[PDB]
């Protein structure tokens, strides 16, 4: 009776597999019209031709583990990420807290677009001789906003309200955990875009790429004593991926790397993805 | 029955007689966004004729020594249309698009194309310096309708190569057997709205992998065109015009 | 499967996951192919 | 107390541990999720998709033109095309691909493989193509007559402009190490040579060089044992 | 005894963590509590009371002056009366609320805002406002035509002296991280420029400039992620 | 003028949406803001009268003080921790 | 939920309190108003 | 947290001791048995 | 110390502060001197079954 | 891209060697006089 046109699924199937898939015995084909070898790659799908139709299979009950393959067990490992140089005689150092410095776990995490973890961070402090001196640090947790510590003994150390965590040089290392702290819903790799608005420049553009949604603060560090302590030391930061969602995968790096934010890379020195041989008719 | 198709979406509609298939990228149609998930408290705006039909772009001719091509959406429709006057009114965005390059060549030529969407494609410099560095300007990130040739197509302008660029969703235009591909994307972004002026969502890439030859006497010019078009787009955020 | 502390990310990693889906990267097309037929017809 | 006493790995720090650690920040709750396409769940998902090969890696391509393999009208009979080691983790075509560059995150693979023959000429272009894989215990094969005795498939060019030859899994082990060239060609595996059955037959005004491009990735009963770092990666700073 | 081994985290002190300790009077029983008129029992009682912004921040008022904007009778049409981003936890009119305040020991603010205007002139001064909220794209709108195109309350003087214009929440992301000024204009949120509608009309034989007293409190969905230390405070000695 | 604030919600002031609303009011809370342990006391001791005392009153640091002074009156327990280092850094074996 | 002595001040922190009364600090007044009324008449 | 005493034995290694101890690679599946012929269950089947 | 396991096929460490020693992916134990001695368990790696 | 923004119709020459653009019904009034030039451009209906 009113108007009448303002009153007007997917595809993909998870299944729990637990081992690898089995193979069904075979048989010869004599007849026409039905073709599994014959496939079209222009319609951006990939072949579905299985090894029971090319040839004549047996009977194989597989049971291989398809259980450390998965993006768990892949990403629980926990590698360097940063280190935090303090040489003592202005007394501390800071750390921004950047994961895309150091290229074995970067180049595990630029395979998918989103990821979104918890962490678990380990701080392995030493001096420069190989370490085990009994002196008391104290490592800060300065969130953005916050201010961060301007001196040795300043005011910003009482740590009324961020964490901190005292430990000695001859302690095991300290350990914590540290949830999704971003304001998005995942973590981004690659942000094609710029943060603010206005009249964007042609000629250095240092603001194209960069994600606020990533920046999670300062790491601050000092050693806990009023006389300036005369020995310098170096921390590792080691991060463990865990309870980790990833999403939108994407082609692994084959080009050597250059800046921490910036996916830069030469044009006068392109590394070739396969390296060479003498031709293509033979093998070896 | 498979090589014949038509997809009709506004007021405009697009035949084909020697298409491919159909792809939906990653098994999901664009939809609006539900009300467990959006996290601002105005009243999105929904035109849904006005704004989800096919709009065509210009024409690129595809030579002997072509290195390739690459777009930014929703940039290259901020200003055409009421699709680029309610992506300049209004603060947050979000759509889908339906893609479709045409492409048509004779039972004598050869070649093929490679039409990927790539999402959040981020273009990299081309300096060896460890830091200044060089940066891209603003043309070559967010270029508009006239799209920007590739430099160096074997890494893509990113520093990742193009062989393994099949994880995208993709088609592709081989001149002996298709001359169109077709590539139905959602909304993928890590947010539920996001601006549609400072953040491009993906990027369609189109590059001549194999490259086009013809004998002597045949018609020298094969142009490239791309028709697109959004779907299921909704604005918020009501203020006045920036571009 | 134990756990010391009231809040959920400082345990241990959780329960296998045992899924995948890959019709989504591998043939993530409308009209569904089959096998034993000509994909263009 | 109760009564302990401690054993050995007391004190240590073993990276790939799984234990529990002191949150930082009682009482959070994190920003809620959205939905997201295309959520990975292992990396099978990943080695089953077809991603191109560099079958032409030579010193003379220096390119995108590495990608391809050239076809042409040939005056004798019999004659070969292309050829290439089935070793994913080895130098060669298959590094650069989602498979060949997975499998040098893990030791041990195991499993069926597929490769994907895309032909790129014209339409009017008409021929047939032999294409064979032959399990190890001798060199590369000198002839067509050789090459027909291992697993084959006969291509005719078409309509459809594809085949797909799925090497199987022939194997004394259940898992092959993926690191091989020296004294570890006890884990080779073997060669798909291709060959022209018949010609590639062309009308007059009509280009006689055509292409192929040629993918690879690996079937449904594909694992992986042992997770290890990557050879591919090196450094010498820390990216200032 | 009981065989155990050490992990990392061994002997540290986290200051946030949650754990017990040794009593040091055993058999001990405090006071008996009594009652007490209002307690608290979240931070989100607090950042719902009105209290006042300086919105006159100028470097000539030093005082109680600072808290009110004057109006007057205009000569023209179409002007301005007084501007301010709406931002709890940076420098400006919010940093002398209960909201500003607590939201600056806080990390990552969520949720709506209101803005209660209270005049302060006398009975017989008549006259109309407009008040618009501006979501970020742009600088601050130049003239009355374009700050009418956002979310505007247009306000009538009268009997009833106080308009409230509730600044929604149009947001990309779920927070906004609090820290801003720099690059990290991607979490800013907007101005709520007055304009004068009509006029200041008023009688003879009375006053020809009145102040409006401008409050600032947050909705029922306003929400605190990260607690930090705020940075409002310095300290050099020990305060003997 | 009546002593309350403005009771104007949002969904009377313009058009809104339905939102399902999923985020955390936990850590706001007066427990969750307070148990966070910060610097209260320094005890000097130059041993070479042999001892030092500290009358207990955390009025005297200004990280704590301030979040204290938000409110007139408090009833809490405490949970004291003592690091004692040296004046070069600290760990001497004595007692 | 653990406790290893018999005096209950040596305990962690207890159980979330999930309230709050904001009526006591918004709207103290005697006279309750409503919203979609004018607040003197 | 729980309060424990340590006791003499601490921190030795005995080499016929029988303990757990910390893997090094979690999720790992090893390569499946098959039938070989020929097992020992026991070093009295060998004196005999 | 740091004892790192590198499986066949990782590239081995050709320096005292070599880039493979980050350690991102194959396991490691970090113990001093004047700890306990470091001890784990390792399963059957072999690709036969024997 | 102009003329992209009215109703259009993409055709591809084929097998079908035939389109057909059905030119909608877009109007003020109910009815369209017929006679046109002058003044009378009121009731024009486009191009093609
Ligand atoms: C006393 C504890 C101090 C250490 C606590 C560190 C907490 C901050 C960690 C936040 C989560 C990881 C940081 C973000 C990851 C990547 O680096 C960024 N996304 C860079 O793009
Ligand atoms: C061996 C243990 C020695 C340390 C034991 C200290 C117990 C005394 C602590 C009493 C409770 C805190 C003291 C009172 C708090 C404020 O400083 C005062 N109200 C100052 O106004």
């Amino acid at each position: 009776d009113p108007v009448e046109d303002i009153i007007h699924r997917a595809i993909s199937s998870a299944t729990n597999v637990e081992s690898a898939a089995n193979t069904t015995p075979s048989s010869h084909r004599l007849e026409t019209g039905r073709v599994p070898a014959l496939q079209a790659a222009e319609t951006g799908a990939t072949s579905n031709a299985t090894d029971e139709n090319m040839i004549e299979t047996r009977c194989v009950v597989n049971r291989n583990g398809v259980l450390e393959t998965t993006i768990n067990h892949f990403f629980s490992r926990s590698g360097l990420v940063g280190v935090v140089n303090l040489t003592d005689g202005t007394g501390y150092a800071t750390w921004d807290i950047d994961i895309m410095g150091f290229v074995q776990l970067r180049r595990k995490c630029e395979m998918f677009t989103y990821m979104r973890f918890n962490a678990e961070f380990t701080f392995v402090t030493t001096t420069e001789n190989g370490g085990a001196r009994p002196y008391m640090l104290q490592y800060m947790y300065v969130p953005p906003g916050a201010p961060k510590p301007t001196g040795r003994d300043a005011f910003q150390w009482q740590t009324a309200t961020n964490p901190s965590v005292f430990v000695k040089l001859t302690d095991p290392p300290a350990q914590v955990s540290v949830p999704f702290m971003s304001p998005a819903s995942a973590y981004q790799w690659f942000y094609d875009g710029y943060p603010t608005f206005g009249q964007h420049p042609e000629t250095s553009n240092t603001t194209y790429g960069l994600c606020p949604n990533n920046m999670m603060g300062t790491f601050a560090v000092r050693v806990v004593s009023r006389e300036a302590s005369q020995l310098k030391l170096q921390t590792r930061v080691y991060m463990k991926l865990k309870h980790v969602r990833a999403w939108v995968p994407r082609p692994i790096r084959s080009q050597p790397y250059l800046l921490k934010n910036f996916p830069n890379y030469d044009s006068s020195k392109i590394t070739n993805s396969a390296r060479d041989r003498s031709s293509i008719k033979q093998a070896n | 029955s498979d090589r014949v198709a038509q997809l009709t979406v506004g007021n405009s509609s697009i035949t084909t007689q020697e298409a491919a298939n159909i792809v939906l990228a990653y098994g999901e149609w664009p939809e609006y966004c539900p009300d467990t998930d959006a996290t601002a408290v105005d009243k999105p705006t929904r035109p849904d004729v006005s704004v989800n039909r096919f709009y065509t772009l210009d024409s690129k001719m595809w030579q002997e020594n072509s290195t390739g091509w690459y777009w930014k959406f929703p940039d290259v429709l901020n200003k055409t249309g009421v699709f680029g006057q309610n992506a300049q009114f209004h603060y947050l965005y979000r759509s889908g698009f339906c893609l479709h390059v045409q492409c048509n060549a004779s039972k004598f030529h050869q070649g093929a194309l490679l039409v990927a969407v790539i999402p959040e494609f981020v273009i990299a410099g081309r300096g060896s310096n460890t830091k200044e560095a060089p940066h891209p300007g603003f043309t070559t990130t967010f270029p508009g309708t006239t799209g920007a040739t590739f430099y160096d197509p074997y890494v893509l302008d990113s520093g990742v190569p193009l062989s393994q660029a099949l994880i995208y969703p993709h088609q592709w235009i081989n001149l002996r057997t298709n001359n169109c591909a077709t590539v139905i994307v959602p909304y993928i972004n890590a947010v539920p709205f996001d601006s549609a002026i400072n953040h491009s969502n993906f990027g369609l890439i189109v590059i001549p992998v194999s490259p086009l030859k013809y004998s002597s006497g045949a018609t020298t010019a094969i142009p490239i065109t791309i028709t697109i078009a959004p779907l299921n787009s909704e604005f918020g955020g009501l203020r006045q015009a920036v571009s | 499967n134990i756990n010391y502390y009231k809040d959920s990310y400082a345990a241990s990693a959780t329960r296998q996951d045992f899924t995948q889906d890959p019709k989504k990267f591998t043939q993530p097309v409308l009209d569904s192919i089959r096998e034993l037929s000509a994909p263009l017809n | 107390g109760i009564p302990a006493e401690l054993r050995p790995g007391t004190n240590q720090f073993l990276t790939t541990d799984d234990g529990t650690a002191a949150p930082i920040l009682p009482g959070f709750t994190p920003t809620p999720t959205i939905h997201i396409p295309g959520e990975v769940h292992s990396l099978l998902e990943l080695c089953r998709v077809e991603t191109i090969l560099e079958v032409n890696n030579t010193t003379e391509a220096t390119g995108l033109t590495r990608l391809l393999i050239p076809v042409s009208s040939q005056n004798k009979a019999d004659e070969l095309c292309a050829a290439f080691m089935v070793d994913p983790g080895r130098i060669g075509p298959w590094q650069s691909t989602l498979v060949g560059q997975i499998c040098r995150y893990y030791t041990q693979w195991s499993g069926s493989l597929k490769v994907t023959f895309m032909f790129t000429g014209s339409f009017m272009a008409t021929g047939k193509m032999l294409v064979a894989y032959s399990p190890p215990g001798s060199a590369q094969p000198a002839n067509r007559e050789t090459a027909m005795l291992g697993t084959h498939v006969i291509w005719d060019f078409g309509l459809q402009s594809s085949v797909s030859l799925v090497i199987p899994w022939i194997s004394n082990t259940h898992f092959r190490t993926a690191k091989t060239g020296g004294n570890y060609d006890y884990y080779t595996a073997g060669v798909v040579t291709l060959w022209y059955q018949t010609n590639y037959v062309v009308p007059p005004e009509t280009p006689g060089e055509a292409y192929i491009i040629a993918m690879g990735a690996a079937q449904d009963n594909f694992t992986l044992k042992i997770c290890k770092d990557t050879d591919e990666v090196t450094q010498q700073a820390v990216l200032q």
